[PDB]
RNA sequence: GGGAUGGCUUGUGGCGGCCAAGCGUUCAUAGCGACGUCGCUUUGAUCCUUCGAUGUCGGCUCUUCCUAUCAUACCGAAGCAGAAUUCGGUAAGCGUUGGAUUGUUCACCCACUAAUAGGGAACGUGAGCUGGGUUUAGACCGUCGUGAGACAGGUUAGUUUUACCCUACUGAUGAACUCGUCGCAAUGGUAAUUCAGCUUAGUACGAGAGGAACCGCUGAUUCAGAUAAUUGGUUUUU
RNA sequence: CGCGGGGUUAAGGUGCCGGAGUGGACGCUCAUCAGACACCACAAAAGGCGUUAGUACAUCUUGACAGCAGGACGGUGGCCAUGGAAGUCGGAAUCCGCUAAGGACUGUGUAACAACUCACCUGCCGAAUGUACUAGCCCUGAAAAUGGAUGGCGCUCAAGCGU
């Protein structure tokens, strides 16, 4: 496009008070509406969230798995 | 020239000497050109471009998945019904739409002004929604016509869906049974959302248990006809 | 709302303002670009407009309809007595002109 | 004021409002077959009837010609008839033998010459004057349909010097 | 090819749209009512006008009934508004008159009554061949 | 003359894109809810009417440019039937005309509704309904448009044959020298090859004899079986021999 | 990520003299001298070995590391230009109007000039002024062939591109009209 | 790296072999070892080697590995 | 006595069913779901189905802006042979016209033309001139009313009448620096446009019918700036 | 929140207008009208061969990814169809041998063959790569109509963004 040689009318970043107040009111109303929809949401949710686990690039992941295994063995032996 | 003369000219003389190299270089530059189009187009052209690229990406993913899975009717019907286009076919006596937006009288009717003075009489009301006037309709004389149901807003047919058969047929409207906003709207025959209408169901071929032919049933209007230009209804079965 | 039938604007904005000239004698705003390879020559002269008259020209314009025919044309006579050279002005170039 | 627009649950929504028996249908079909036109009788109130089950069907020529186009396209799709992937090899001919072809060409030439002669028997011209469009305006016909919608009796007035000329079919 | 001829020097246009000129041929028409001029430009409110040697579109107001229903191309051969030639002569004819032609410039009639102008004769060879006097 | 002056036939999606881009770009697009309701009605009514007018112009240009089979000489009518199935030709053009009529009906209905619409939202919904119904009608025409574009290109490349002039019709079996003779006596570029059915279409050349223009028609070869077993390639030659008043030159290779 | 040290190498032939001062590279060979200013690219030049030029970037981004490859190819192309040279062979073909090519050398400017006449019967005379250092000759071994040679690959190839672009068919079907002048071969003079 | 060469997914029948081909070659060579008296090593350097099919057909009693 | 929806909008219908990458769920296998798809909405026809003003538009005269480009310039693609085009891109520099029709939503017809593109600056109330919505008082006709009168309505005739103020704009003088002559040029403005004919050439291209272009040359359209030798007009040269 | 003097702060600020830092540390970002008072809409599970940081899966000296040099075969011109149709106009099947590997074939091509090419394999080379998502910042994600606005100048290892 010929933007450099013949620029067009600029897009103003100077906000107006009316638009700022309208956007704040709409954001607050959207927050309240989203809270109401979350209250009335029928979508299933798990009791316990899925855990990401231990990252593979952690260099002592195998030692951490060993420590978990010995801890669960000790817990099963004590219980 | 006649018949396939450009193909014959190709056969006798070939193409321009750089045609293959230019085509290969353009196909090579295609990736940079597509990224430039994605980052530099503006407005509606950019929106249509983004929609169309979304479509190509979805289709390419489907083709790749099908090629990955290359190495791996529903209802019983008689033999004479095989290979035909058959429909998919998917107490509390509640209708599918028990509650709709209520229409105020101010929204329903507009004041028609009469008289030659600057101050005008205002007793005439025009119905702004589609209506059904029934058979053998003759309009009231203009001196005694309070409610104006204009000719261009009058309907006679509706696209009616049978939920069990999964079949939509255009059927004639027999009457208007209940407009949920107002009994006056029922009397005027207003066709809005949630309105119960009587429909001629002779096309659907419904036979009762005693062998009689049912040709009148109830359907509920499921759309906004004043916005859509048509009446959509679902049979109450 | 928009103008219903298009029409070009009356007069040119290149010749604004339409005021009286600041001087009676015409001002040479620009002289021909100098070339040192050319021999020396004067670039302008003065005269006095005397009036107009009519001529007949034997036209030699290949391609024209009036080629090899006589054409009547209006001309302007400018009385030109010789000038007298009385001075010499030198001009340098500065970043202000 | 915005009312509450609610439909109550009711068993009447799920029943048949209008039913008819086969004997009544047969009687109405016989009446439909035997009915005649009388200029000195007027219709005052139509009987609400399932007229699709009572009216006689269309003619078989009309019924076949109404579906011939979709039948031809279902038999041979457009992509199989002409195009880069077309598989059509044998044309559909109205003749079977060479003698039939010679006769068909003779009558085709005769009919073509007859059509050309009737077309011939039947500087650009000036535009038709807008005065001759009078009586066809949207405002006038809006008035006419308003009057027709308002009236019970319609007096169609004819000039006795040209009745069929001034008749509005 | 639109009917405006090329190689025509500027002259005074004496016949605007709405002028009734004489018919100088034997095509059966007696006058020509000008409704358009070939090659006319676009200017607000300006009537399109033509001069000798210009092609116009004309309707017949008086003559044979077979010519009254059509819009004919015509060439203006005589005008009464004085105009100047390149030799300096200002000249004018005693009437305004044209001849009916086709878009290719060939004449509808077979004879021309009275003289034709040099501009019309030089731009249209059929009019030159059918002209008795060229002035 | 020929049929090279038929405008190109777009596909259904290209047709929809062309029409909607004309409506978007050749008309104003900005309307405000605070304006007068008559102003809003006029805006949306103009949108609907302009869309229909563009569709009507394109469909009428398609219909009026294609040949009318009933108005042709019997040679051209039969040759058109041999090249493209005449039932398919008429069905495609009838679908085009029916779609044009239905689009005009939709436009009239929605203009009538926009006369009574009461708000900018209702006017916008009615305009979108009208335009979407036109788009659905055009989307139903996907296969006839492709067929008509192919037929248009073939018609544009068809040779010009005058059925009422002096013509020499060269016919016979394949590989007997028909194209060689037509090349030797005319300027037509008809290929000559040793394999059968090298010539798959009618070719026409011209010559001058005693200051008279003669046209010479080279044909595909004809085999020895009844008419029901001939393909379209041989049926072109049979059509020319049946309907062209010509001098027949039957070539034999003894 | 910033890479601490990145390095490229350029071998130099035994008959080539390379002098670099403030990122201005001068390459001298049997065929002549070429110069190129590379001051727009941050690079440390060095002599890592005899007959080897080292190029390095310290603490650069991936783009800065990648730019050394372009610098390496530019200097290698200059070395190849002063040793073997560059040659582009072009062919001009036509259907009916024979294209006439006249090659002269302007004594005032030292540059070659190519005049193209009768390109599809056009009456205009096309004139292309060649880049300095580019020699143009009409071939005698083949038919309708021009040979462009030089030390600067960019100059030779841009001159060939100018010749190719000046003979462009406009408002015609390019499937049918095949006239033009096209680069047919690229290689070294030696 | 957003800027990358687009990898072409081949919509063809034959896929890449992998480690299964290597294990199959191992098993085939190790099982053909005990069945023969001699094992020759041959070289074909800078040759088209499409005539090894004819060599295999002629030496039908032998086994040839070109892996 | 008070009073006079708006970071809106634009290009792709609604209803019902199905599929569905995915989201969720994996003590319940439900519920959302883009992309799509399926059903309701004449063999090139018929011309014997035009479906309601409460909402009002106009025209001159003149300037400027937007681009959402009709034409002109350049470019990409198409059986684009040539010619004529079609779709698309950059582009608002430059143009975009007479005319007919008031039994009427004045919108459409005809022609010329390169083309007869669309909008804003009013219509998100609103003193330039002047016609329709349109409407004080006179008057008939129709409808309603016992009537005064009102209106479903139709017709006719009918009073607003600045500028010398300030600013803006267009031009014209000017104090201070002695008067004057010759100059510079910051900044502001800025201008040209389109068609045709000759040659190329009946050439390239083409089966034929037909049929270009670059360089070169000559006119004309619209615009602009001057001028009065000539020709017309004007006459208190009384 | 009475009239004054001194001291200290809050919200907000410290490149200049403007009193106070071109203050310090680590990064990110280059926008053809960036961004700097954003959350709302446009707007989608949206489009980017822009740029980083990650997550998962996978290949790799038994040689991965990219290339170059070569192979890409035999039953077989598989069946039906077609004027012709040999992997490559179509309909349907889609197996075996030789294998290192090679589809009853991915495209170009022929009237049909031929010829070329891809999938796949070997040799040369030589060390890290590939795919898909996630999170930052950047571009696009629709705009009218007098000439104008992060308040203005302007600012690019900031005078932008996060701590
Ligand atoms: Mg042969």
């Amino acid at each position: 496009a010929g933007t450099i040689n013949k620029p067009k009318k600029p897009t103003s970043k100077r906000k107006t008070t009316r638009l700022r107040a309208k956007i704040s009111k709409r954001a607050a109303e959207k927050k309240r509406k989203e809270r109401k929809l979350a209250r009335k949401n029928p979508e299933w949710r798990s009791k316990l969230k899925k855990d990401p686990g231990i990252p593979n690039l952690f260099p002592y992941k195998e030692r951490l798995l060993q420590q978990i295994e010995e801890e669960r063995i000790r817990r099963k032996e004590e219980l | 020239p006649q018949n396939e003369y450009i193909e014959r000219h190709r056969k006798l003389h070939g193409r321009r000497l750089d045609a293959e190299e230019r085509a290969r270089k353009k196909a090579a530059r295609e990736g940079h050109k597509n990224s430039e189009n994605a980052q530099n187009l503006r407005g509606l052209r950019a929106k249509l471009y983004a929609k169309q690229r979304h479509a190509q990406k979805i289709q390419m993913r489907k083709a790749i998945k099908q090629h990955e899975e290359r190495n791996v009717p529903s209802d019983p019907i008689p033999s004479y019904l095989l290979d035909r286009a058959n429909p998919t076919t998917a107490a509390r006596f509640s209708v599918p739409i028990p509650k709709v937006r209520g229409i105020s009288e101010e929204e329903m009717f507009k004041v028609v002004k009469t008289g030659k003075k600057t101050h005008k009489k205002g007793w005439k009301r025009i119905v702004t929604k589609p209506t059904f006037v029934g058979p053998d309709f003759t309009r009231r004389p203009v001196k005694y016509e309070r409610f104006i149901r204009p000719m261009g807003l009058r309907y006679k047919k509706a696209n009616v869906t049978h939920p069990t058969l999964n079949v939509t047929v255009q059927l004639p409207i027999l009457s208007v049974k209940k407009n949920p906003s107002n009994p006056l709207y029922t009397q005027l025959g207003v066709l809005t959302k949630g309105t119960i209408i009587e429909v001629n169901v002779s096309d659907l071929g419904i036979v009762t248990a005693s062998g009689k032919i049912a040709w009148g049933r109830y359907a509920q209007i499921t759309n906004n006809p004043e916005n859509d230009g048509c009446v959509n209804a679902v049979l109450l079965v | 709302s928009h103008r219903k039938y298009e029409a070009p604007r009356h007069g040119s904005l290149a010749f604004l303002p339409r005021k009286r000239a600041a001087r009676h004698r015409g001002r040479v705003k620009s002289f021909p670009k100098d070339d040192p390879k050319k021999p020396v020559h004067l670039t302008a002269a003065m005269g006095y407009k005397a009036g107009m008259t009519t001529i007949v020209r034997d036209l030699d314009r290949p391609g024209a309809k009036a080629h090899k025919k006589e054409v009547v044309e209006a001309v302007t006579i400018i009385d030109c007595p010789p000038m007298v050279v009385v001075g010499l002005v030198g001009y340098i170039e500065t970043p202000r002109g | 004021e915005v009312p509450k627009a609610v439909i109550e649950p009711n068993r009447k929504w799920f029943t048949n409002t209008r039913v008819i028996s086969q004997d009544t249908l047969q009687s109405f079909r016989e009446a439909m077959a035997e009915k005649q036109k009388d200029p000195y009788t007027v219709l005052l109130k139509s009987n609400k009837l399932p007229m699709s089950l009572i009216r006689d069907g269309p003619k078989l020529e009309d019924g076949l010609k109404k579906h011939q186009a979709k039948m031809t396209i279902e038999r041979e799709p457009f992509s199989e008839t002409f195009g880069p992937k077309a598989q059509r090899k044998r044309p559909k001919l109205s003749f079977n033998t060479v003698d039939e072809l010679a006769g068909y060409s003779e009558q085709s030439l005769d009919s073509y010459h007859a059509r050309l002669e009737e077309k011939k028997l039947l500087s650009v011209a000036t535009a038709k004057e807008a005065i001759f469009n009078k009586g066809t305006s949207k405002r006038i016909w809006n008035e006419l349909y308003k009057v027709i919608d308002s009236s019970d009796v319609i007096l169609h007035v004819l000039d006795a010097r040209d009745p069929l000329g001034t008749r509005c079919r | 090819k639109r009917g405006a001829p090329g190689g025509k020097l500027k002259m005074t246009l004496g016949l605007p749209v709405g002028a009734i000129m004489n018919c100088a041929d034997n095509s059966g028409a007696r006058n020509l009512y000008i409704i358009a001029v070939k090659g006319a430009g676009a200017r607000l409110n300006r009537l399109p006008a033509g001069g000798v040697g210009d092609m116009v579109m004309a309707t017949v107001k008086k003559g044979k009934p077979e010519l009254r229903k059509k819009v004919h191309p015509a060439v203006i051969v005589r005008q009464a508004k004085p105009w100047k030639r390149f030799d300096g002569v200002f000249l004018y004819f005693e009437d305004n008159a044209g001849v009916i032609v086709n878009p290719k410039g060939e004449m509808k009639g077979s004879a021309i009554t009275g003289p034709v102008g040099k501009e019309a004769a030089e731009l249209w060879p059929r009019i030159a061949s059918n002209a008795g006097v060229v002035m | 003359t020929g049929w090279k002056d038929i405008p190109p036939v777009p596909t259904a999606q290209e047709f929809i894109d062309i029409v909607l881009s004309r409506t978007q770009r050749r008309l104003p697009t900005q309307i405000r809810p605070g304006f007068k309701i008559s102003r809003i009605r006029a805006f949306y009514t103009r949108k609907v009417k302009f869309t229909q007018e563009t569709c009507s112009e394109k469909f009428g240009a398609i219909i009026s440019s294609f040949p009318v089979l009933s108005d042709q000489h019997p040679f051209h009518r039969d040759l058109m039937n041999i090249l493209y199935d005449a039932d398919h030709f008429k069905v495609a053009l009838g679908q085009i005309s029916t779609a044009k009529n239905l689009i005009e009906t939709i436009s009239r209905d929605y203009v009538r509704l926009l006369k009574y619409a009461q708000s900018l939202y209702q006017c916008k919904q009615l305009k979108r309904a009208a335009l979407g119904r036109m788009a659905t009608l055009i989307k139903r025409l996907k296969d006839p448009l492709i067929y008509l574009d192919q037929v248009r290109q073939h018609l544009a490349r068809l040779p010009d044959i005058n059925p009422t002039t002096r013509t020499l019709l060269v016919a016979g079996f394949p590989n007997v020298g028909k194209s060689s003779f037509v090349r030797s006596v005319t300027r037509a570029d008809t290929p000559v090859e040793p394999y059968a059915f090298t010539t798959k279409s009618l070719f026409v050349g011209h010559l001058d004899y005693k200051y008279l223009r003669y046209q010479v028609i080279d044909t595909p070869g004809i085999l020895d079986h009844p008419l029901e077993e001939m393909n379209t390639i041989e049926m072109q030659s049979v059509t020319a021999l049946a309907h062209l008043r010509a001098a027949v030159l039957y070539f034999m290779d003894i | 990520m910033r890479y601490i040290h990145s390095e490229e190498t350029i071998p130099v032939p035994e008959n080539v003299k390379v002098s670099i001062k403030s990122r201005l590279v001068t390459v001298e060979g049997p065929r002549g001298k070429l110069q190129k200013d590379l001051s727009h690219i941050a690079v440390n030049f060095s002599v890592v070995k005899k007959g080897v030029i080292g190029l390095e970037i310290h603490h650069g981004s991936r783009k800065d590391v990648a730019a050394l490859r372009t610098v390496r190819t530019i200097i290698n192309n200059m070395i190849i230009g002063v040793t073997k040279g560059f040659k582009y062979k072009m062919r001009y073909v036509y259907a009916h109007f024979p294209i006439n090519v006249n090659v002269e050398k302007n004594a005032e400017t030292g540059c070659y000039e190519v005049e193209i006449r009768n390109f599809i019967g056009e009456k205009i005379v096309r004139k292309v002024v060649m880049a300095p250092g580019v020699e143009v000759e009409i071939s005698k071994a083949q038919k309708d062939e021009l040979i462009l040679s030089g030390n600067s690959l960019e100059a030779v190839s841009q001159s060939a591109a100018d010749i190719q672009q000046i003979c462009k068919v406009r408002n015609k079907d390019i499937r049918k009209f095949l006239d033009g002048i096209y680069v047919s071969e690229k290689g070294n003079i030696v | 790296p957003k800027s990358k060469r687009a990898r072409v997914y081949h919509l063809t029948q034959v896929n890449k072999k992998g480690r299964e081909a290597k294990e199959r070659l191992f098993s085939n060579i190790r099982e053909t070892i005990p069945k023969y008296q001699h094992c020759f090593v041959f070289s074909v350097d800078n040759m088209r080697n499409n005539y090894l099919k004819d060599v295999r057909h002629e030496l039908n009693d032998c086994r040839i590995f070109f892996g």
